[PDB]
């Protein structure tokens, strides 16, 4: 229900604030890529 | 052929590297081998009595292995 | 051509002076929604101090709002009306020509929304009620922790 | 002046605003309750208001606690609940079986993690190496920089736990620190 | 569970291989054990891996990068940031005071209790742009080289406190070859011992006892190399007025 | 600084031996006030308040140290904190209304009294607030207080 | 604008507090900016000094 | 927020694989689930009841890249990067046999469900194996010159739609062993090819993040492309993402590398859902075959999410 | 040129300190059973010194980007030559280092040693070394100027004659660290054992003022790099053209608005100001 295309299409109203990172230097998220993927891109 | 030759080449490379039986953990795995007895001999001869200042970073582990000395005696 | 709209809230009563000469479609949209009772028990989902009090959303989230001309209607930027000071009623919109049901209302002079928001009234009474609604405590997403709702909105003429 | 013949009118004071409300048709900045000069970084708490607009001192009561701490701070917390005007019918029922089992599961998980911690502390596991030393991947969207606001590239981090020497004792001598002060003491509701 | 390390301390490769060790090191700030994250650098330098040096609690309380210990908002050392914009926060560094402070802040932050400095650096730039008988001119005996070729030292007069020896030495180095250069801002004096007599003579003939160095007028002549003692306040005052009156 | 370090050491040795003794805390804070270390004396008073959170004598000492050294805003913050902490101790309420009447803020005195009346105190506090309004001539306000 | 000066049928100055914050700084949002007079602070301090001396 | 299925929860999580889940398929009756994953295993679950991992199939020497069921749900077929297919009896949980003859990684396989049962396989040696599920030897093999990553069988049972590196969906006739015609328009390698339940249209998803529906009925214009659905970006893993049609055919789902299963309407073209829930790329997205609103998403998270579409 | 070897490993062999005790402690590698006075007075002469012209050259650290200087090259006891992994060079003004490390790669500390010896502190950006045990003559200022000018680039030399102490303030902290490590236990024109430490904060209020002013100059440099030059001009307000741009842009239409500094300088992609 929250993930219906209409609900995702409707944006939040109102004007922007004239005045959400979990790490102090950015946003870090746990991820599940493949080891071969990491090794190939690193190479 | 002449337009997809490279795309075929790296597709085959990447698929074989990822799904080969030899890299079923991301890397080529081998059995742990035996070293030369002269390697162990050189290590114990060099450290000697642990008296030279080179071996301080070893001193904490050396004395720590005292906990496991009863297994070595048995 | 001014019309009174009374918002009885949990912090006092706001009397709104609606400008029928300047923004007539938006003003009569506000009259019809208040008269039907679309604002009864509806909360002020955003309060930002020295900027704004926004309400009118029946879902309380900031994405809802259903007008009387279908879903949305056009912007009425009459070039004589500006966001000149505190207590000025405007229509909150996602973008241009997207006015729905949520009403923006300035707590301070905000003259950077001219050309993109439709002023259609002001407060005629209740400016201290509005001030204290600006002084409530909120969270990181500006929603009031202490709950503010329009108990009943109706029309006086 | 009434609407819409306020042309030429130009207010000077909240007297002229009446019960307030700026006039959008006048092209001058208006202040229905007075100009704010500044706030020159005072260290004062921000004055807030309660549900029905009165000045609230429970901020003082709640200063230094979390938001969900239950703090009794008013005479209303000393009046028997069945005589509090805001309530008419109190639901005094113990939670149902599903809520009890959800609670038991959540607390059994948290306590089980602590039991495993206590067990591994009480019995160090002979050799403190793990065979299952797999890697965690972290997606890492960065924020800007110290001094640069240009955006820069998204980062995949491969984190592995380091192979430590199994013969090593612990590295650091422990210290005696006095225990810290309590959580801010609650109002004494006598 | 993830370090707060800035992008210049992080590798240039966007794909990072980090090592994580619980209780790996003492924090440099609070001297408590914390989880260390370390990564191999960019150039296979001998060195070590670049690691986090302070804990996440100290990084959050000082708004610092966890490797470089620099301020996350401007790229300054933490002491420079907080000294110049001192209205952020102090910090304790006595022994059990610093562990006590860190443990109380960490317990508070973790159990829930407990963007801010725009005004501070606007004020800093406002403050920093708020800005802070007659002696004769030199004569033919003053700009003429003496016949005593053993006298090599030139003497500079009227030195302000903000006149540094690196630019003084660069100026006299693009003129000639310097053996030594002594500058005392306490007595507004300088001695210059050159290496080449010809170079010293041609430079002093070029300047004629007058020099414009960074908007500071200086009188250069010849004098015997003398130890700058604890001169009188009137002596250094007249020394300063001589340096000022080098230019009419 | 040598003498001050010696005195600070002896004071904190007695706090470690017996933290439950108010006189240990009191003499330490009074000595720092005499040395004009107001941050240090404040810190001692607050650590004493961590050990004795509900002690009326301690709250009064701290409030009076601020008022004696003319830290009126510090003292009013302490007075709000103290009548929040101990709302049925009429001594702290009386001290707060007395301090505001000395400072000449008669609306401030009325504010403190109104918060007290919300706590529904005893007859002596209701009488004191009636007598405040009679002192300043507001007989209708005193009539409302009798209601 | 918090006080209305009105005249009734008797033609007299009656002030009306629109809020209730004329007489008390309770419910006043600006209750924390009464900076007291220097004479008042001196009188309170001398009161406390007299208590200390006694 | 109603209740639209006979599940224990509106969304359940099935975990227990120790590697990326590359495929997950429903029973023809839609009550059992077989998931094949890079820990070289197949895990067998019951969706109803509460949920129960009732089976584990072991024997493959590399990652399980595809699997399919029989017409009635007693034999499971699976293609794996050990260059083998395998057929497994699920009453005894034992491998019936292995199908050998492919020389590279077998990327895809399909099973012909009507008429008489067959196995079709597409593999990186540029081959499409036609296997009878009674002999370990291949009945036939189509020999291309490009690797093949997705295969599907026409409902008639004698045309094979195959896509691979060459970005073209080649429709082949089996009995001629020859290409009838090539649908063109994709730009990167086709990851899934699936026919609709009524049988007149073909979903294809490629690595250019476009899911295109094509026409399949023999009367069609020269450009056979119906629509190009968007909303599911390929991430940074070059995985073979497997979408599906709804049982009624009105909905069309694929997986997306941002951990999201994306569902459109096949008739209209509007993004019906963008359901989240996964931390790796979503490798498989399957609608329930019994007409339920149940959606299944299998990711490289070592887990899968089984939800209802309320 | 390649880095030359300064001495030879035949005298850079590793061996015990000379015996000042009954028994050699192998954990702490120290002599035991002796006294304490001997240790206090014993501070021997340096065994070498290095030359920019003769010794400084190229090495595998000049090959490898982002490496450190050689501490043993600074002490003049580096027999490694071209095969050392650390730079054989004086730092220039472009050689900067983070607060957590010094120019030799050794970790810096939150504190100082109680004798102000060692690596240094990141809690004070100290560029001033303290050179004691100087033979008091009249040419001491010339000798100090010559030797420390050889060791780097100087902002302020302050030599006291009463106690024979030279305070040298370099303009680069790396230069100060190199000078301390290269001048400890060395000798001037007379044979003496220099006590080169980190100087304490100067109690002279002129020096306090100039150090504080340098702190705000460095910080404001960082601020002006962080902020756009047009916010810099508007906030600085030293010129009337940027002042009148400030009034107009803060007006945003309406006369007499004077927008808040937070709203007007709130940086972001789409906040208020087109300068963002
Ligand atoms: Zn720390
Ligand atoms: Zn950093």
């Amino acid at each position: 229900v929250p993930y219906t295309g209409e609900n995702l299409a409707r944006p939040s109203y109102g004007p922007a604030n004239p005045f959400k990172n979990n790490v102090l230097t950015g946003h870090a998220e746990e991820m599940y890529i493949s080891e071969a993927t990491f090794r190939a891109k690193h190479r | 052929i002449a337009k997809f030759a490279q795309k075929k080449k790296e597709w085959l490379r990447m698929q074989r590297n990822r799904f080969g039986e030899k890299r079923k953990g991301g890397f080529v795995e081998t059995q742990k081998a035996d070293m030369p007895p002269e390697h162990l001999r050189k290590i114990v001869k060099d450290i000697g009595d642990v008296s030279q200042k080179k071996y301080t970073s070893d001193k904490r582990s050396y004395l720590g292995a005292l906990k496991f000395m009863p297994h070595a005696v048995l | 051509m001014a019309t009174d709209v009374a918002l009885e809230t949990t912090m006092g009563t706001i009397i709104l002076e609606l400008y029928n000469q300047h923004a007539p479609r938006t003003c009569e949209n506000f009259k019809t929604l208040a008269a039907r009772g679309y604002y009864d028990g509806t909360i002020f989902h955003r309060v930002i101090k020295d900027f704004m009090v926004q309400g009118g959303d029946p879902t309380g989230t900031g994405r809802g709002g259903r007008s009387i001309y279908g879903d949305t209607f056009e912007d009425e930027i009459h070039p004589g009306l500006r966001h000149t000071g505190a207590g000025i009623l405007s229509m909150a919109n996602a973008g241009p020509n997207t006015n729905g049901s949520q009403f923006f209302l300035t707590l301070a002079p905000t003259p950077w929304l001219d050309g993109k928001h439709t002023i259609f009234g002001r407060v005629k009474k209740g400016i201290r009620v509005l001030q204290r609604m600006g002084l409530v405590p909120t969270d990181a997403d500006d929603r009031p922790k202490t709950e503010i709702k329009i108990i009943r909105a109706y029309v006086v003429g | 002046p009434p609407y819409p013949n306020r042309a030429g009118w130009r207010p000077r004071a909240p007297e002229d605003f009446g019960d307030g409300g700026a006039f959008p048709e006048i092209p001058v900045a208006q202040y229905p309750w007075g100009k704010n000069d500044s706030s020159s970084k005072s260290n004062a708490l921000v004055v807030q208001v309660d549900s029905e607009g009165k000045v609230d001192y429970t901020a003082i009561a709640r200063q230094g606690h979390s938001s969900d701490r239950i703090i009794h701070a008013s005479f209303k917390d000393l009046i028997p609940l069945r005589q509090r005007a805001e309530a008419g019918q109190i639901d005094l029922s113990r939670p149902s079986k599903e809520e009890v089992e959800a609670t038991a599961e959540r607390t059994k998980n948290a306590l089980a993690a602590l039991v495993s911690g206590a067990l591994a502390a009480q019995k160090p596991k002979n050799v403190q190496v793990n065979t299952k030393r797999e890697a965690t991947f972290v997606k890492y969207t960065p924020s800007a920089q110290m001094g640069n606001n240009t955006k820069k590239q998204e980062r995949i981090i491969k984190i592995v736990e380091r192979q430590r020497d199994p013969m090593e004792p612990p590295k650091f001598k422990h210290k005696k620190i006095p225990r810290g002060p309590p959580s801010p003491p609650p109002p004494v509701m006598h | 569970d993830f370090p707060s390390v800035c992008e210049n301390c992080l590798p240039e490769n966007p794909y990072v291989k980090m090592l994580k060790e619980d209780y790996g090191a003492e924090c440099k700030l609070c001297t408590r054990p914390f989880t260390v994250f370390s990564w191999a650098g960019d150039g296979r330098a001998h060195g070590r891996k670049k690691r986090t040096n302070i804990c996440l609690t100290c990084a959050r309380l000082k708004n610092a990068c966890q490797c470089c210990i620099m301020d996350l908002q401007f790229g300054l050392p933490i002491v420079i940031r907080d000294k110049a914009l001192e209205l952020i926060a102090p910090g304790p560094q006595s022994e059990i005071n610093r562990e006590y402070f860190a443990q109380n802040n960490e317990r508070a932050i973790e159990e829930g209790r407990a963007k801010t400095d725009e005004k501070a650096r606007e004020l800093l730039r406002r403050l920093a742009n708020s800005k802070p008988a007659a002696l004769p001119p030199p004569g033919p005996k003053d700009w003429l080289p003496p016949a005593d070729k053993s006298i090599m030292s030139l003497f500079i007069t009227g030195i302000e406190d903000d006149l540094p020896e690196w630019k003084i030495r660069d100026f006299f180095k693009q003129y000639g070859k310097i053996k030594s250069l002594v500058v005392s801002h306490m007595t507004h004096c300088a001695f210059v011992n050159y290496e080449t007599r010809e170079g010293a003579e041609k430079a002093a003939t070029e300047l004629k006892g007058r020099a414009v160095i960074a908007g500071c007028p200086l009188r250069i002549r010849w004098s015997i190399p003398r130890p700058i003692g604890t001169m009188n306040k009137e002596e250094r005052a007249e020394m300063l007025r001589d340096g000022r009156s080098a230019f009419p | 600084k040598e003498y001050q370090g010696r005195k600070r050491r002896e004071f904190e040795d007695y706090i470690r031996r017996n933290r439950l003794r108010l006189q240990n805390w009191f003499q330490y804070a009074q000595w720092e006030l005499e040395q004009k270390e107001f941050a240090r004396a404040r810190s001692i008073f607050e650590r004493a308040l961590d050990v004795h959170p509900n002690n009326t004598q301690l709250w009064i000492r701290y409030i009076e140290a601020e008022l004696k050294n003319r830290n009126i805003n510090h003292a009013r913050n302490l007075l709000d904190r103290a009548v929040t902490r101990l709302p049925r101790v009429s001594k702290l309420w009386y001290k707060y209304v007395y301090v505001m009447e000395m400072l000449g803020d008669i609306p401030g005195t009325r504010q403190v009294f109104d918060r007290w009346m919300k706590w529904e105190p005893d007859e002596d506090a209701w009488n004191a607030y009636i007598k405040l309004e009679k002192r300043y001539g507001e007989y209708e306000r005193a009539r409302q207080i009798f209601a | 604008g918090t006080l209305d000066i009105i005249e009734t049928e008797d033609g007299e100055m009656i002030a009306v507090d629109k809020d209730g914050t004329f007489f008390s700084t309770a419910n006043a949002t600006d209750f924390a900016q009464h900076k007291p007079d220097k004479a008042a602070v001196d009188r309170l301090v001398a009161d406390l000094r007299k208590a200390e001396e006694a | 927020t109603p209740r639209t299925s006979n599940l224990k929860a509106p969304l359940m999580e099935l975990s227990g694989h120790t590697g990326e889940i590359f495929t997950a398929k429903f029973d023809p009756t839609g009550t059992l689930i077989a998931s094949g994953s890079m820990d070289r295993t197949i895990m067998l679950w019951r969706v109803y009841g509460d949920c129960e991992n009732y089976g584990v199939l072991n024997g493959h020497k590399a990652a399980i890249l595809d699997l399919q069921w029989s017409r009635d749900g007693d034999i499971l077929f699976s293609a794996s990067a050990d260059m083998h297919l395998a057929s497994w009896d699920l009453t005894t949980g034992q491998r019936i046999r292995r199908y050998i003859g492919h020389e590279e990684i077998i990327n895809a396989m399909d099973v012909t469900q009507r008429g008489e049962e067959l196995l079709i396989s597409g593999s990186d040696d540029g081959t499409i194996g036609i296997w009878d599920p009674r002999t370990k030897n291949a009945v036939d093999y189509i020999e291309t010159d490009f690797p093949i990553t997705a295969v599907a069988v026409s409902e008639a049972g004698n045309e094979i739609y195959s896509g691979g590196i060459d970005n073209d969906i080649k429709v082949w006739d089996i009995r001629k062993k020859a290409v009838v015609h090539t649908m063109l328009g994709h730009n990167d390698t086709i990851t899934t090819l699936r026919v609709s339940p009524d049988g007149q249209q073909l979903l294809s998803y490629a690595m250019d993040s476009t899911a295109r529906t094509w026409d399949i009925r023999p009367f069609a214009p020269t450009d056979r492309h119906i629509r190009t659905f968007d909303g599911a970006p390929l991430g940074l893993e070059k995985n073979l993402i497997r979408g599906s049609w709804s049982k009624d055919g009105k909905k069309i789902a694929v997986g997306a590398g941002d951990g999201t299963v994306v569902i459109w309407g096949s008739d209209t073209g509007k993004l019906l859902y963008k359901l989240p829930g996964h931390k790796g790329t979503v490798n498989c997205a399957e609608f329930a075959p019994d007409g339920a609103p149940i959606i299944l998403s299998a990711s490289s998270d070592r887990t899968m999410l089984l939800g209802e579409l309320i | 040129r390649p880095a030359r070897p300064q001495i030879d490993p035949a005298l850079v062999k590793s061996e015990r300190p000379p015996q000042t005790g009954t028994v050699f402690n192998i954990w702490y590698n120290k002599w035991s059973g002796g006294d304490r006075e001997d240790k206090y007075l014993s501070q021997t002469h340096a065994k070498g010194r290095c030359n920019i012209a003769r010794d400084s050259g190229y090495t595998r650290a000049d090959s490898r980007p982002g490496s450190y200087f050689c501490l043993y090259f600074a002490r003049g006891i580096c027999p490694k030559g071209q095969d050392c992994d650390y730079l054989h060079r004086l730092p220039t003004i472009h050689d900067i280092f983070n607060p957590n490390v010094d120019c030799f790669g050794r970790d810096k500390f939150a504190d100082y040693r109680d004798d102000m010896g060692g690596v240094g502190s990141f809690n004070r950006q100290n560029r001033t070394i303290y050179v004691g045990r100087i033979h008091v003559t009249d040419d001491i200022e010339e000798i100090v100027a010559r030797h420390f000018a050889e060791w780097g680039q100087i902002e302020r030399i302050r030599v006291l004659n009463n106690r024979g102490v030279a305070f040298i303030t370099y303009t680069n902290e790396a230069n100060a660290q190199f000078a301390k490590e290269a001048m400890a236990h060395q000798s001037l024109d007379h044979n003496e054992i220099l006590n080169v430490r980190w100087a304490t904060a100067d109690p002279n209020p002129l020096a306090q003022k100039r150090e504080q002013r340098r702190i705000e100059e460095q910080a404001a440099e960082a601020i002006r790099r962080a902020l756009p030059a047009e916010f810099v001009a508007e906030i600085e307000g030293k010129d009337p053209e940027a002042r009148k741009r400030r009034k107009l842009e803060s007006s945003y239409g309406l006369e007499g608005y004077e927008a808040p500094d937070a709203v007007h300088f709130a940086r972001g992609p789409n906040a208020v100001n087109p300068r963002g």
